[PDB]
């Protein structure tokens, strides 16, 4: 115990020096950040640490609030961190620490686990063309863009072989493929068929969005059976308590017709008669699970098999990707530090950088057989200047706009020794070649601008938000004329009839919130807005008048 | 501005010992045998 | 219109419920059109238009469209002031903790989930993984696992095992939770774990639970989940020239928070590797601590300025902060202000606006007037009409401006006389004439101070101006009755010029008909303005049923005298002008027409004084020159004499006689006793002149030398500035404290040379600096008094107490400092105060004390006045019309609604503010006066010699004369030699007790024989040989070189027979032995004849200034608190220095638990068989005040406390009334701690109101239960007003994050009922006019 002599010699004398804490900080703790939130721990109790000797009535005058129940807690603070030395509360000394835990790759390291991406991706695509309703949608897709729908050598990458009469071929060979598979199921080499289909396939070249689209919509067919699994083993296991090894033995392995369920409501048990309560349930699951099983030309079995290769497989790539982003980190946090002190703080711009990391590693091909520092130092360019572009100025800037401007302060700073003086703006319409008016608004943008809390200063501590005008609020004598208006309209609308004021409180807006047409008025009247637009000229004609506009003439502004 | 160490660990990083330490900050009245000690004529206030 | 203010927790369906939408883009406008955007920070769509009644688009633009909603960019066609008060959401994709509700330092969350604070900040930064719900699977639910721990604990557990970091453990901890099942559990508990800090922690945190069920705020909304997005015109965008914008900080921080999210979306839609998901979580974290409070986590992060960001804490908390800086102190239409300037032709009811500014303030009056009047049509030609100053808007102003008061104010408004209501006079120019009388109450001066006058527009507020703001309704101090009004230098110096005679004027010895006579043959230049005459008086005396008898008599006056008795009002006499009349005369000539004649003849008469007094000085003309500083021709010899003292203490000490720190304070002590001698020589040549006379010989007058008119009158300075001007100016100070030891020989009216000037700007710079750096902190008291004294105000005419502090006045040894007249003049008698026959009262209850009654008693030579008191008021939240008294600043008993915590809080600061900043420390009993001693605690002893020794310890002399009151009050010592006997009236000039220190002895009380028996030398006592006179001496020890084996026992002063037989106590069965506590000088022997009461054991041997009324009200604990006798009863010791003695006051009929830890540092008064009461001294020194109110009563700090504050203020000589520091009082020991908490519904050890005490256990008693007892507690200033009822008042004074965070966890609610409560929301104040319509919705309530 040190710090608490620390505390019982600030309580004990009424005031803490920076040598006094500094002769009792322990010996483990090294850097200028813990300390001083240390010192905020005894600051706000508080006992005024302060750098020198203090004065004289400055402990009277000075108060020590509030005693003592914060001191208490603070005591509990301050007794327990005299133990551990790693605490530290900073995104970035904690982002540097977690980050030095992942070692480096090397030049081999990173190409067995590119091939393991490879391979994964690999069993992800064995997965996926193991199932016929992906080439039945690439039939569909291939006719539809026969009518040129979309772009087909945009919709797939040509194929894995520039020319559509070769992508005309592959899909030519693909109809072929599926009628000699399809037409012969009738089981012996159908499948042996399907092996043959599912062969054909692997050397198509596709775009990763109509790939992905194939995928996700048999994950929601997935999750389905996933669902149907959830609803017999959520409503026989703990519904009726059915012992699972009547779901070990008679619904996993055969799972397909409705005899694993509905021949089990004559066990002659509690649960057996208790599948009642479930037997009209699942016959809405002995339809729509063979209702899947006549949407793939195989059985449930076999789908769990299926999506079982292709969640391994993901669960091997994905995370072998992360492998291979972990590991170039340190190359991020080299990367940030250059471009730092452009706006964005610290771990914004590392933050952005592993976005693209990941986005580079997606893209990466080792085939090329270049080192992957080369490739992702292009992306973290791109993504740290986008997101400095996107996302640093409080008023946003577009990014070729932020480019024209960076230009500009690329080539105005190279003019100001080339040139002499200073560089002009009608200069700079000969050196750049924007014609004078498009050099000039690039000059008239702000650059986040100003503080509300700027300091005048030394007026009253005053602020520039003090001395901002609103001129869009309505001032006094603008409102009692405005107001005055309203009663001396009502004076002169008293001088006249029933039909001609009326016409001139509904043609403007005269306590009605309208401002009817000249037929508007003329339709209340059924009148063609011709007697009416006289009458309003022989009413306003009326009020022109001296001693009938002798306090309205004076409330014009003259 | 940092912890406090005790003042002569700066004289020892400069290479005094601790009779080379006495030797600067200090007086030497010297004891002998029976029982003398040489005075100085001023040094007895106290 | 709303009636409570209620805080609470946001729900997230509640901040989605505010919500007007969600905030998706960091974007803030177009960057091109400058228009807010389609769902960006200053979105369109949801907090609306940036045109009234018009949309983003521009389809439906018209004012028919209003409330509609657009179809192609989304706005509704509103006002645009709608989005002032529109807020949206930010659903983040994250939680994230409340930075406020973890980084306080009680730490809610942390003292709620029963985890330390570094539990749950190293869980929140995703370190540790946390057990929710975790089964039955070898674990513990709330605790910290460890990464490696949580995977290699994973293992052998197929159970899903409920292991979560970051807000999301916290929030399923926060829900899963159950508050009220932790109650009924930690009750259980409690009813089994009676220790200290286990059934503190117990209670501790079942404070804060059983608040949080009744509250109905759910813990689960302390992890944020959704966020609160301000309007844009809280934080805006302002297009300023050239371009150029201008933002908010928050827009900085909203700006990031909506970064982190959108990116922190995007990594969870990416399914990225967890760790840059863990720094981006964290990050959005950080990024909500730095939005909500930037820099309560660390660091408080800058943009492109180098300063921190402003806050959304920081713009509720600070100096600068809104409830600082914006519900207070807030620029104000109808107001302007210009310098002041005399202009002395004004009556004390009005101010001198200028015409510029008055056809300025009182613009839309003017319009109202003008054009109703009709001499404009349009409100358009009323403002061309006076933008063009015709000649009818000056009649028409003039109009308006009749009986319309002006608040003028100045700036340091330290008192309520800093604003006073001031009817208008039209003047040219541009400077504000302000009436000479009131600049002493201002403290306004005409080297350019500038007053700002703010017009009352209502009829209510006109009405307040005229009845309390006038200045002629407020020309009595509110501190001190006295009157503020007083005529301050240029109208006492006529005053006094006039009336002071001459031996032979011109005139002498007529014989005039009255003052007419005189005014008439002084204005001829007949008679000079002081000749002794002979006037004829008529004089009016009210001593009957308020008549005015008159009388006419002969006075023998002079003339200027005669002249001002006709500006005199009926009702005082002549004597009171027949005098010098120097400034002090003027103010209680003011003061006596005050109290004689009451409230407007005053002002007449004031004003009337103040006429006289300039008219006669201009016809003085009283200059000054160089020949009204006559140099004394001794100064020369003075100074020559000084010169040649200190060559001879040069050589003595060159010689070395004397050291140089003597010889310093020999020459210090010899200049200023020089300097005292050339100041009397000067003051003595200065005010005797010598005339001549009516008969032709020489005759001494005072003097007409216009540096002694000014002194002596008290117009401007005081004999010290004429020494500096005439005598030698002296030793000079030093900013170190210490004295230039060679002095100023040199003076003003002769020159300085440029050594004495270079030493004399050490003091002055000194001086100067310390002058204007207490200005930079005028009211830090008068704020910290009015925030413990913001809510009293009197509401009870009488509550009908009977207790009472009881006053009698200082005297302090000899003198008398105030007397009673001062003390009891104005408070109300608690009881019947009889006569000193004690035969009839002469008050009888209930009664305004004002002059009549306290002359009355006065005379009757009443001495001991039990007067009603604030701090034994039995009224709750306020104080009753008569246990405060009268109102002071108008004479009449106080009205119901007096603010007078505020009222006193004023009138402790702002004569607090005459104080010094810096603080300053400075035989035979003297027998002068005559008559009969009085003596409590009286057990006096005889001697055989004749002489006396008191042996009891309290024995303290009371002188009185056959008057009843005291007149020598002292400390008699413990046995000093008294040739004072018992009761008998003796003489003065005859010494009653031969004191001295180093005689404390242990006088005997029957004769006898002290032989000695448990006594053994060298164990017990020391060997004292006194080779003297040869002495067997036996001087005791402490406890520090005795043997143990005699350490415990003490040695036998045991008195006896002849014969040897025991002798008894007279009363006590016990024996004579007088045990011995350390260091007696014993001259005794084994069988010596000694008579009784004779000397065996001998023992041996104000501060001011402001921060002493700073450590007075904050009331600290002093480094040497006098020790007390805890409890009646006599005396042991204790334990023998284990660092400190023990002492066991051991009560004759009760119980001794005390054997208080005394150190032996500290000497004992008393000894160790010597009975002493509850509430006696043991130790000599400051007092500790709570010491005070534990053991003696309520009136006993109360008297305590406002003895000692006025010792600081009598000490200067600043007067005030004693009721401003038991307001203050009243306020301070508001808390009661529970003891016995019986059937009320306290807990133990629970510090409360007392006041909800005292009505508690007022109606747990009125039914047929008992109710509890309570000790009293006493606190800080700084302290007392932490423990307010509200919390928007606490908020303003008080650090607000841990006061709204204290206050939302609660559920809080504020009734307001508070001065600054209302204040800061707009409503009449509880006090003022506004207690009656605090009566008026306090009926709709009853309804
Ligand atoms: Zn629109
Ligand atoms: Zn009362």
């Amino acid at each position: 115990s040190q710090l608490k002599l620390l505390v019982t010699r600030g309580k004990e004398q009424g005031y803490l020096t920076y040598a006094e804490v500094n002769d009792h900080l322990p010996e483990d703790i090294v850097d200028s950040d813990q300390i001083e939130d240390i010192i905020q721990m005894i600051n706000d109790m508080g006992i005024q640490v302060m750098e020198e000797a203090p004065d004289a009535d400055d402990l009277m005058l000075a108060e020590n609030t509030a005693d003592e129940d914060a001191a208490e807690a603070a005591a509990q603070v301050l007794s327990s961190v005299e133990s551990e030395i790693g605490r530290t509360t900073d995104p970035v000394r904690m982002y540097m620490r977690e980050m030095g835990t992942v070692e480096l790759l090397t030049r081999e390291g990173e190409i067995d686990i590119a091939k393991r991406i490879e391979d994964g991706i690999n069993q992800v695509q064995c997965s996926v063309a193991e199932y016929p309703e992906a080439i039945t949608y690439l039939l569909e897709q291939y006719d539809r863009v026969e009518a040129e729908e979309a772009r087909l050598s945009d919709l797939i990458t040509g194929f894995v072989d520039i020319d559509p009469e070769l992508a005309r071929e592959k899909f030519a060979e693909l109809r072929a493929q599926y009628v000699v598979t399809r037409d012969t199921i009738k089981h012996a080499t159908a499948q042996e068929e399907i092996l043959k289909l599912s062969e054909v396939f692997k050397q198509f070249r596709l775009v990763p969005k109509q790939f992905d689209y194939l995928v996700n919509s048999m994950r929601v067919m997935m999750d389905r059976v996933r669902t149907q699994e959830r609803l017999i083993m959520k409503l026989c296991v703990e519904q009726c308590k059915m012992p699972k090894k009547n779901f070990i033995t008679l619904f996993t392995g055969n799972e397909t017709s409705d005899t694993w369920f509905n021949a089990a409501i004559a066990m002659n048990k509690p649960w057996s008669e208790k599948l009642h309560d479930v037997s009209e349930e699942v016959h809405r699951a002995l339809q729509k699970l063979q209702q899947i099983e006549e949407e793939t030309g195989l059985t449930i079995e076999q789908v769990k098999d299926i999506n079982r290769r292709m969640s391994i497989g993901e669960a091997k790539a994905r995370r072998a990707k992360k492998e291979m982003v972990e590991a170039n980190l340190r190359l991020v946090i080299s990367i940030a530090k250059k471009y730092t002190n452009r706006g964005l703080q610290f771990l914004d711009l590392i933050q952005e950088g592993n976005i693209g990391l990941m986005k580079a590693v997606d893209k990466f091909e080792y085939r090329r057989g270049y080192k992957f520092s080369t490739y992702a130092t292009w992306w973290i360019r791109q993504a740290i200047t986008r997101s400095i572009a996107d996302q640093a100025r409080t008023i946003r800037i577009p990014v070729h706009m932020i480019e024209t401007i960076n230009k500009l302060n690329r080539i105005s700073r190279q003019m100001l020794q080339e040139m002499g003086r200073e560089p002009t703006p009608e200069e700079l319409a000969e050196r750049m070649l924007m014609p004078e008016d498009k050099i000039r608004k690039v000059l008239k943008i702000a650059k986040e601008p100003i503080s509300m809390e700027t300091p005048i200063g030394d007026d009253e501590d005053s602020h520039l938000g003090d001395f901002i005008e609103d001129t869009t609020l309505e001032l006094p004598l603008d409102s009692a004329t405005t107001e005055s208006l309203r009663a001396a309209t009502h004076d002169v609308l008293a001088g006249l009839t029933a039909r001609e004021a009326k016409v001139l409180r509904m043609r403007f807006g005269i306590d009605m919130n309208t401002d009817y047409t000249l037929e508007e008025v003329g339709k209340q009247f059924d009148v063609t807005r011709e007697r009416i637009r006289q009458i309003e000229a022989k009413a306003l004609r009326k009020l022109r008048h001296p001693s009938r506009s002798e306090v309205l003439r004076s409330f014009l502004d003259d | 501005r940092r912890r406090k160490l005790p003042a002569t660990i700066i004289l020892r990083a400069l290479n005094y010992t601790t009779e080379q330490i006495l030797d600067l900050f200090f007086e030497k009245v010297i004891f002998e045998i029976k029982l003398q000690m040489e005075l100085v004529p001023e040094r007895l206030r106290g | 219109e709303f009636d409570a203010i209620k805080i609470a927790l946001a729900s997230p369906d509640m901040i989605r419920s505010w919500s007007f939408g969600e905030v998706k883009k960091p974007e803030t406008i177009n960057y091109r059109t400058f228009k807010p955007e389609r769902d960006g920070l200053f979105c369109a769509r949801i907090f609306g238009p940036v045109k009234d009644y018009e949309c983003l688009c521009g389809k439906y633009k018209r004012l028919k469209h209003r409330g509609v909603i657009c179809e192609k960019c989304g706005v509704e066609v509103t006002q645009t002031k709608v989005r002032r008060e529109r807020m949206g959401h930010i659903e983040l994709a994250s939680p994230t903790a409340h930075i406020w509700f973890l980084k306080s330092l009680p730490s809610r969350i942390g003292l709620l989930l029963d985890m330390p604070l570094r539990d749950i900040e190293r869980v929140l930064y995703f370190e540790s993984y946390v057990v929710i719900e975790g089964g039955m699977t070898n674990l513990e639910r709330q605790q910290i696992l460890t990464e490696e721990q949580y995977l290699d604990a994973l293992e052998e557990f197929g159970d899903e095992f409920d292991a979560k970091m970051g807000a999301e453990a916290i929030q399923a901890l926060l829900k899963s939770m159950d508050l009220e099942q932790e109650c009924e559990q930690l009750r259980e508990e409690l009813n089994e774990t009676n220790s200290e800090t286990k059934r503190k922690k117990l209670t501790k945190r079942i404070k804060l639970l059983e608040a949080f069920v009744q509250s109905g705020n759910k813990p689960e909304w302390m992890i944020l989940t959704v966020l609160p997005v301000l309007p844009p015109d809280l934080r805006p965008l302002v297009p300023l020239d050239g371009g150029r914008f201008a933002t908010s900080d928050l827009n900085d921080l909203y700006r990031r928070v909506i970064n982190r999210n959108n990116r922190l979306k995007r990594l969870l839609d990416l399914a990225a590797p967890d760790i840059i998901v863990r720094n981006e979580k964290r990050m959005l974290q950080e990024a909500v601590d730095a939005l909500l409070d930037n820099g309560r986590r660390g660091r408080a992060i800058t943009g492109s300025n180098k300063r921190p960001l402003k806050s959304l804490a920081d713009m509720i908390k600070g100096k600068q902060g809104r409830f600082r800086q914006n519900l207070l102190g807030k620029r104000v239409d109808y107001s302007g202000r210009s310098v002041i300037t005399v202009g002395p032709y004004l009556r004390l009811h009005q101010c001198g606006l200028p015409k510029k500014m008055a056809l300025e303030l009182f613009k839309p009056f003017i319009y109202g007037k003008l054009e109703l009047r009709g001499l404009a049509t349009t409100i358009k030609a009323a403002k061309k009409m006076v933008e063009r100053e015709e000649a009818v808007v000056w009649d028409i102003l003039d109009e308006v401006i009749r009986e319309h008061p002006v608040l003028l104010n100045r700036a340091p408004t330290l008192h309520r006389l800093g604003i006073q209501a001031f009817e208008p006079v039209l003047i040219e120019g541009k400077a504000i004439q302000l009436h000479p009388l009131v600049c002493a109450a201002y403290n306004a001066d005409f080297d350019g101070d500038q007053m700002a006058v703010h017009v009352p527009l209502t009829l209510e507020a006109q009405l307040e101006a005229r009845a309390l703001m006038m200045s002629t309704n407020n020309i009595l101090s509110p501190a001190n009755g006295e009157p503020i009004i007083v005529p301050s230098q240029d109208v006492v110096l006529g005053l006094y010029y006039m009336t002071r005679d001459c031996v032979n004027a011109k005139g002498e010895g007529m014989v005039l008909t009255g003052p007419k006579e005189a005014e008439r043959l002084y204005r001829s230049g007949l008679a000079s303005l002081h000749a002794r005459v002979k006037v004829r008086i008529t004089e009016y005396e009210k001593d009957a049923n308020g008549e005015l008898v008159a009388k006419t008599s002969l006075k023998d006056t002079t003339v200027g005298r005669a002249i001002l008795w006709m500006i005199v009002p009926k009702g005082l006499p002549y004597s009171i002008v027949n005098q010098a009349l120097g400034k002090k005369a003027i103010s209680k000539m003011l003061n006596t027409c005050y109290r004689i004649l009451g409230l407007k003849p005053t002002v007449i008469f004031a004003d009337q004084i103040m006429y006289t007094g300039f008219a006669y000085a201009a016809r003085s003309g009283a200059s000054v020159g160089i020949d009204d500083m006559v140099i004394p021709e001794k100064k020369h010899e003075i100074i020559s004499e000084a010169e040649a003292e200190v060559a001879e203490i040069q050589e003595q000490f060159q010689s070395g006689l004397v050291t140089a720190g003597e010889r310093y304070n020999k020459v210090i002590d010899i200049w200023a006793a020089a300097n005292d001698r050339v100041s009397k020589a000067m003051m003595d040549n200065l005010q005797t002149e010598t005339v001549i006379n009516r008969d032709g010989q020489e005759e001494k007058q005072v003097s007409f030398n216009s540096i002694y008119m000014m002194a002596d009158s008290g117009a401007r300075g005081s004999a010290a500035q004429i020494r500096q001007l005439a005598g030698m100016r002296g030793l000079m100070a030093k900013p170190d404290g210490s004295i230039i030891e060679t002095p100023i020989t040199a003076n003003f009216r002769e020159g300085l040379n440029v050594l004495q000037y270079f030493i004399s700007t050490h003091g002055a710079r000194k001086g100067l600096a310390d002058t204007a750096l207490k200005t930079a902190n005028s009211g830090y008291l008068t704020r910290r008094l009015v925030d413990v004294a913001q809510d009293l105000v009197v509401t009870e005419d009488d509550c009908g107490t009977h207790e009472g502090i009881m006053m009698t006045p200082v005297i302090e040894g000899g003198d008398v400092k105030e007397p009673l007249r001062d003390r009891v003049l104005g408070r109300v008698t608690a009881e019947d105060v009889l006569k000193p026959g004690t035969a009839d009262i002469l008050v009888p209850r209930n009664t305004l004390l004002h002059e009549q009654w306290c002359d009355l008693l006065e005379e009757n030579s009443v001495d001991a006045v039990k007067v009603r008191s604030v701090v034994s008021c039995d009224t709750d939240f306020g104080v009753c019309a008569h246990c405060y008294g009268r109102d002071l600043a108008r004479g009449h008993i106080i009205n119901k609604g007096e603010a007078i915590g505020v009222i006193a809080a004023q009138s402790i600061g702002e004569p607090g503010t005459q104080l010094t900043m810096r603080t300053f420390h400075i035989s035979s009993i003297q027998v002068k006066n005559k008559g009969s001693i009085k003596l409590s605690n009286v057990k006096s002893v005889v001697n055989s010699s004749g002489k006396l020794v008191i042996t009891s310890r309290n024995t303290e002399l009371k002188l009185i004369d056959e008057f009843g009151r005291t007149k020598e009050s002292y400390k008699v010592p413990y046995g000093a030699v008294l040739a004072k006997g018992d009761g008998e009236q003796v003489a003065g000039g005859e010494t009653v007790a031969n004191w001295d220190p180093h005689t404390m002895p242990v006088i005997t009380e029957v004769s006898g024989f002290v032989r000695f028996t448990d006594m053994i030398d060298g164990q017990t006592i020391t060997r004292q040989t006194d080779e003297l006179t040869g002495l067997s001496s036996l001087v005791v020890l402490d406890s520090a070189e005795r043997t143990a084996g005699g350490k415990d026992l003490r040695p036998a002063l045991k008195i006896v027979d002849a014969q040897g037989n025991d002798v008894l106590i007279p009363g006590t069965d016990m024996p004579a032995q007088y045990f011995l506590p350390g260091k007696a000088i014993v001259q005794l022997e084994d069988g010596v004849q000694i008579s009784s009461g004779d000397t065996l054991a001998r023992i041996p041997q104000i501060t001011g200034g402001l921060p002493r009324v700073a450590d007075l009200f904050e009331a600290r604990r002093p480094k040497e608190p006098a020790i007390l006798a805890e409890i009646s009863g006599i005396v042991s010791f204790g334990k023998e220095t284990k660092g400190k003695r023990r002492l066991v006051i051991t009560p004759v009929d009760g119980s001794d638990p005390y054997e208080e830890m005394i150190p032996k540092w500290r000497q004992l008064n008393v000894f160790e068989g010597e009975r002493v009461e509850r509430g006696d001294v043991i130790s000599d020194g400051p007092e500790a005040p709570h010491d005070i109110l534990r053991l003696r009563g309520v009136h006993a700090v109360t008297r305590y406390i406002v003895n000692e504050v006025q010792d600081v203020y009598r000490l200067q000589g600043v007067k005030i009334n004693d009721k401003h520091i038991e307001v203050i009082v009243r306020q301070m020991l508001r808390k009661a701690t529970i003891v016995n908490a019986g059937s009320s519904d306290f807990l133990e050890g629970e510090q409360v109101e007392y006041s909800r005490v005292k009505i508690a256990n007022r109606e747990l008693e009125a039914n047929g239960k008992v109710g509890a007892t309570y000790s009293r507690d006493l606190l800080g200033i700084t302290k007392a007003s932490l423990a307010t009822e509200s919390f928007i008042s606490a908020a303003s004074f008080q650090e607000t994050t841990r006061v709204l965070t204290e206050a939302a966890v609660a559920g809080k609610r504020d009734e307001l009922r508070g001065l600054k409560e209302n204040v800061i929301v707009g409503r009449l104040i509880p006090a003022g006019t506004g207690y009656a319509y605090h009566q008026d919705r306090m009926r709709r309530r009853a309804a």
